[PDB]
């Protein structure tokens, strides 16, 4: 949701580690 | 009997997408970014909230000159770029040349606002009928006419006698002044326009040093008309002064513009119209909304663009070669 | 692989461990379960980010076509245009091609050769101390409770505290 | 005592193949390939089956205003490209300028197959001698001549009546069209080829809209004439018409050109002549006969080419590093 | 070689081993031979020709020069003309030679990462059950017929089957 | 009991330089080479010994035609390159225009040595006036002049006979000729300076084939004149010949240039002045001395320079990441 | 680091070793001290050298600007010049900055791999004679006097000379 | 001679392998 | 100072091995 385990601005994990 | 264990992994996951490399095409990889932009709307818009200029059917000389098929265009406001059809119906209505077209349309791609101003009333001519000027390749509502922005002046009770007319240009800015002269199809037009039979139409500022000569010949009839009409411009600076001198031939200035906004625009060849709606990037084929450094819409932009590119596709490996 | 650990002596990924690129999966009698390793994964995702931004930065400087207009007795110069436009557009569009290509390759080497020194971390870590299986697990030679296992997450782990338990099944197992 | 072994290694050979890398050149490998032409055969052939147009030593000038030395090419096939040396001897034998010869030579470079037509017959000349105009500077087998398409009108009875000639274009395809002006050398030769001592050309079609007038002028002699000839073309569209009017210095139109064939040509600069060979790629230096992606022979082809690069060496390593 | 594979703990390469890029040399006592590893070279022939066509079609959209003449007075405009196409030809000479020689760089180093890999595969399949004998060799702590000799070149080799013999030679070197 | 070690380790030192790479940014290695060059001594030096030519106040055209002002500049050395201000203020004193003139600055980056003959001298007018042809907008020492190397000529007791003058180029280099013709302001003037009513000025070689006629117009007064000077110019080879007839507005070549050494140059635009100073490499922002293969002075470079590029650092890594 | 050596299982670098990029630091009872390794330094020295020469090679074609002037009515021409010689411009400056931008990694990643082929070296060499203490380091199972150092220095160190007195102390810890 | 023990449209391993 | 522990033509190793 509205947190993320990482930095990731770009989201080149995108929606890893997001909850 | 087996003891504790502890493994190193990697992640795996549902994705299909694809990337390339040198030696392998078509890798499934976890992560990707996409980097190109293939989308458009499909419509000119406004540029920044600033409305285009679309000439629709006229061209550029038909708009400047004053075609009087392009009415819609006597007074344009400011605009952000132009838009132009590749081949406008509504160019010269009376046959003939635009001297030196092309880098008046490079001026033009730098200007964004004209302001045209009466410098030669059409009234002042005492001594030539200012109003006979007509023609059926040029007809406005039923009846012969001529561009809106120049004056074919004619002989009057058979005399032309020697114009000797000046401008001074008193203004801030500079001043698109256009002119133009006609190279009829006999000498018995000549005379019966003009009476002198040798005529000549001298252009002279700071600058410009111009004496034309009307060429006679027979030619093909374009619009009906055999004979030609030839258009000339300068660019008249602030304090400096343009004189005319004729006895006859010639096309003189009505209304001129002053380039009262100059910025970055251009004249785009596009076959769409004004769809109503706004962009920060446009291109011939559409508008684009795009967070994306590259696109492949056309070469030819104007606004906050991705960078085009060729390619049909452009994606980048962000994450692991993906497990099945 | 150039680094024969994704894909090579690891055989698969894990679809079980979700927060992160790479990471462990533990079994002890606790139980079992994953755990991503969030430095390397965000060390990977500073990596890959700031490529992506050099690639984007190092293209913002590439061709601008300008529409040109040339007569009908100017058709050197308008098929000079025309080919010097064309020229610049094909330029740039090899040149992000082949920097995706490059980079991609690399960047799944890149991947490739962090799941490598994760593995030999954590085998450096363990020494003799645990059997090496070959796969991308290790069999301790001592019982491991849920918290040398975080040890051996963080890189904390101390050989010489249960040195000689692993040496005593070591022992056990050579006869 | 020792167990059995296994040992894991790699291929070797006889090879010398070197390759290059960013840190160490020279490097032998087990396998190479070669990806740089470096061969052609030094002959100008046909391109796919098709001969090309070699103007030997004729300009283009020369073949399509008729030079009496370009009899060879009075009326050439089909052509694939054309070859013209860099500074052919047979240009214009009577001196002068051509006007707008690049442009034309571009225009060529489209173009592969003419139809020579004759438009204005040199026997329709009631009025005038259609069969003086010849000169020493153009001989033909030891007696002067002239350009063979076009026809240098003189005086008939100290009489110079005003030609109005025209033509309508009635084929389905563009019509390359040529004439000329003569400027001669003072006021008497002037009257005594054309009578009238202040003459003119006007030329008219849809779009053309020209009057040349001669410039007399004391010059030096080229080829013996201080005399000099003047060219000029245009493409004459279907169903337009082109119109003469002149009271002397006409060189007028006999033959023009039907541009028949369109298609990918060029004009290549070669001193080199026909081998009597056939090639899919062609050079100014030989043709090109390879499945390798580059060569290094001329920057300037026709065909199905490798692509040009600068290198003397291109050379891939596939295998490994080949060991002594 | 930056994986320390060819030219490094591996010194030369096999003149006889001759259908194959990489592969193995056996020495039982039922005899001693070479055998091509037809996979890896099959794999690494795959990714070469994908290269070699990748370099080939990424240079088919290069600069084409055309010819182009002017006059006496179009000097300006002639000298911008041999220079735009000049640069053009120097700019596609620069993009071949240049991805030639990293292309070859990433090459070599791609024979050598393949070769470490299939070392490193046999080693792990091996482990205990063989001694290191680091110079690509594997020294068998059993006996090896010549169809366990296919075992571990097909990546079927059984470590259990034979691992209390070889703990048997090791406790026997060990003493 | 801990048995002897030994470590494998790597070079650390006291390093600060810093690389970037494409995963990251302001790394800091042990060693590094800048191959950027950035800085330059602000000052137009000769190039390897041999001095510029800096035409200071004065233009290109003001040096070749001789404005009054340009004195310094009237038998100038052999130079390495030339430099020129952006804006001179010495160019045309008389008003007027200067035909190709940028042709004729193309040919002047490739000369490095003018030598001034007298081709016709102002003496041997004796049947007109040679001395008169004087101007306000032209002064020198506070009296009315000219340009040094051209004769503006004029009416003698109210006769202008028509000059047949010709020069043959018995050189061996090619000759650069300059000339001109005067526009008036109205026919009063025309006929105070010439007399003779409508005139011309015929120009002739073995390519030339010119016909100038005045153009008499009301201009705006630049520098106190309402008429225009246009000059021309051409290349006359060895062994061909010049040919001038004029009946007025002549403007006769005196001085003409023999082309004596070309080689590499380039007109350079520079606001700098001469600096008493040497270099191998040279930009109109300062001289470069240095060693390393870039530099982001300016794009324009003459010399022994090394490669131009925008950036504003470029530094390899040569050694290890430094450790803290 | 790609190949995990640089910043990896070995975590900093030597201020102490001033003549090598690579090398080794000897402590035997004789006494401890730093000794460059000056073959793989100079071949990596000859690798930058050459790599150094190579950019600077391929950028001795790029553009080279030339000044043109034009006149009021040629402004299309002019503007043309312009953008032809700013593309060239920005071309070649794209490629000296992204080919110094990948060199530079590929260096770094080149001094990474020479570090850890060197320690690979030597592990080979010295194989169960020596505990692997993980951090770059090798622990002796016999004792090395001054010149078994330089023997591992220089690529010739006998293991079955030691091989039993290493088993000695092999067994000893075993128990 | 007429087969190969490779797929190798290229011949980028030459002659290896082939009979 | 006036000797090398290397052959560096262009300094890459800048200082290092030099007496
Ligand atoms: C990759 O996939 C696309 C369709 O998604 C296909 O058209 C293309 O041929 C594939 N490439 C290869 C090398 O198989
Ligand atoms: C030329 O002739 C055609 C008849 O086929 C006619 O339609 C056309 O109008 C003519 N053109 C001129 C310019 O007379
Ligand atoms: C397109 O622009 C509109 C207007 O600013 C915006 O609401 C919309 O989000 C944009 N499209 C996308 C995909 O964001
Ligand atoms: C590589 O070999 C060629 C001759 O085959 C030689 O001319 C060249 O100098 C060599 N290059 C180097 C770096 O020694
Ligand atoms: C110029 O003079 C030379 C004599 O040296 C002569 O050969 C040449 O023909 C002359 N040229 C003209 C045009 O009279
Ligand atoms: C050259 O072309 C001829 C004719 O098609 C062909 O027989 C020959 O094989 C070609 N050259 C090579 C090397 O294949
Ligand atoms: C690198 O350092 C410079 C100052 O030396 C700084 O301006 C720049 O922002 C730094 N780059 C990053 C990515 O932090
Ligand atoms: C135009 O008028 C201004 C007065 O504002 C004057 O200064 C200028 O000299 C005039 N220009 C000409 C050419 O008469
Ligand atoms: C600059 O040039 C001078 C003169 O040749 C020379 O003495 C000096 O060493 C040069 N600058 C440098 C940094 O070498």
């Amino acid at each position: 949701x509205p947190v993320s385990l990482y930095e990731d601005p770009l989201g080149v994990a995108g929606g890893m580690g997001v909850y | 009997d087996p003891g504790d264990q502890i493994c190193i992994g990697y992640h795996a996951n549902n994705s299909t997408e694809q990337v390339d490399t040198i030696m392998e095409k078509n890798v499934t990889v976890t992560h990707a970014q996409d980097i190109l932009e293939k989308k458009h709307n499909g419509k000119l818009c406004d540029l920044d909230g600033v409305k285009p200029l679309i000439l629709r059917d006229c061209s550029v000389a038909g708009w400047l000159l004053g075609n009087p098929m392009c009415d819609e265009f006597i007074n344009v406001p400011e605009w952000s770029y132009i838009v132009e059809k590749a081949n406008p119906v509504n160019d010269l209505c009376y046959p003939g040349d635009f001297n030196d077209y092309e880098e008046l349309k490079h001026l033009l791609s730098r200007i964004n606002h004209f302001e045209k101003i009466q410098i030669i009333p059409k009234s002042s001519w005492s001594s030539h009928e200012a109003s006979l000027g007509v023609s059926s390749a040029c007809p406005y509502q039923g009846k012969s006419s001529f561009f809106r922005n120049v004056v074919w002046l004619i002989k009057k009770n058979s005399t032309y006698p020697t114009i000797k007319r000046s401008y001074n240009n008193t203004n801030q800015e500079d001043l698109l002044v256009l002119w133009g002269i006609h190279h009829p199809n006999d000498a018995a037009e000549q005379t019966k326009l003009y009476q002198n039979p040798t005529t000549y139409i001298s252009v002279g500022t700071s600058t410009l040093n111009q004496r034309l000569v009307p060429r006679i010949a027979t030619r093909s009839k374009v619009n009906g008309q055999s004979g030609r009409m030839e258009f000339f411009w300068t660019i008249l600076k602030p304090n400096d002064a343009i004189n005319f001198e004729s006895n006859g031939n010639f096309i003189a200035p009505e209304y001129a513009y002053k380039i009262v906004k100059k910025g970055d625009s251009t004249i785009m060849k596009s076959e769409l119209e004004y769809g109503n709606c706004n962009t920060k990037c446009q291109t011939p084929m559409g508008a684009i909304n795009s967070s994306m450094p590259f696109h492949n819409i056309h070469p030819l932009t104007i606004g906050e663009c991705p960078k085009y590119v060729k390619s049909n596709r452009l994606v980048l490996a962000t994450g692991l070669r993906n497990s099945p | 692989g150039l680094f024969g650990a994704i894909a090579g002596f690891i055989e698969g990924g894990w679809q079980g461990m979700v927060d992160g690129w790479y990471g462990y999966h533990h079994s002890n009698e606790q139980g079992s379960g994953y755990a991503a390793d969030k430095e390397s994964t965000q060390k990977a995702i500073d990596g890959v980010t700031n490529k992506v931004n050099s690639i984007i930065d190092k293209m913002n400087t590439q061709f601008e076509a300008v529409g040109r207009e040339f007569n009908n007795l100017e058709r050197r110069i308008e098929n000079l245009n025309k080919k010097m436009e064309d020229g610049f557009l094909d330029v740039w569009t090899y040149n992000a091609e082949l920097l995706v290509l490059m980079e991609n390759e690399r960047t799944l080497d890149f991947h490739d050769s962090n799941v490598k020194n994760l593995y030999d971390k954590v085998r450096l870590q363990l020494r003799d101390n645990a059997k090496e299986l070959g796969n991308g697990c290790f069999e301790f030679y001592h019982k491991c409770d849920n918290e040398c296992m975080e040890s051996v997450r963080n890189g904390t782990y101390d050989y010489p505290q249960y040195s000689e338990e692993a040496r005593l099944k070591r022992e056990e197992i050579s006869s």
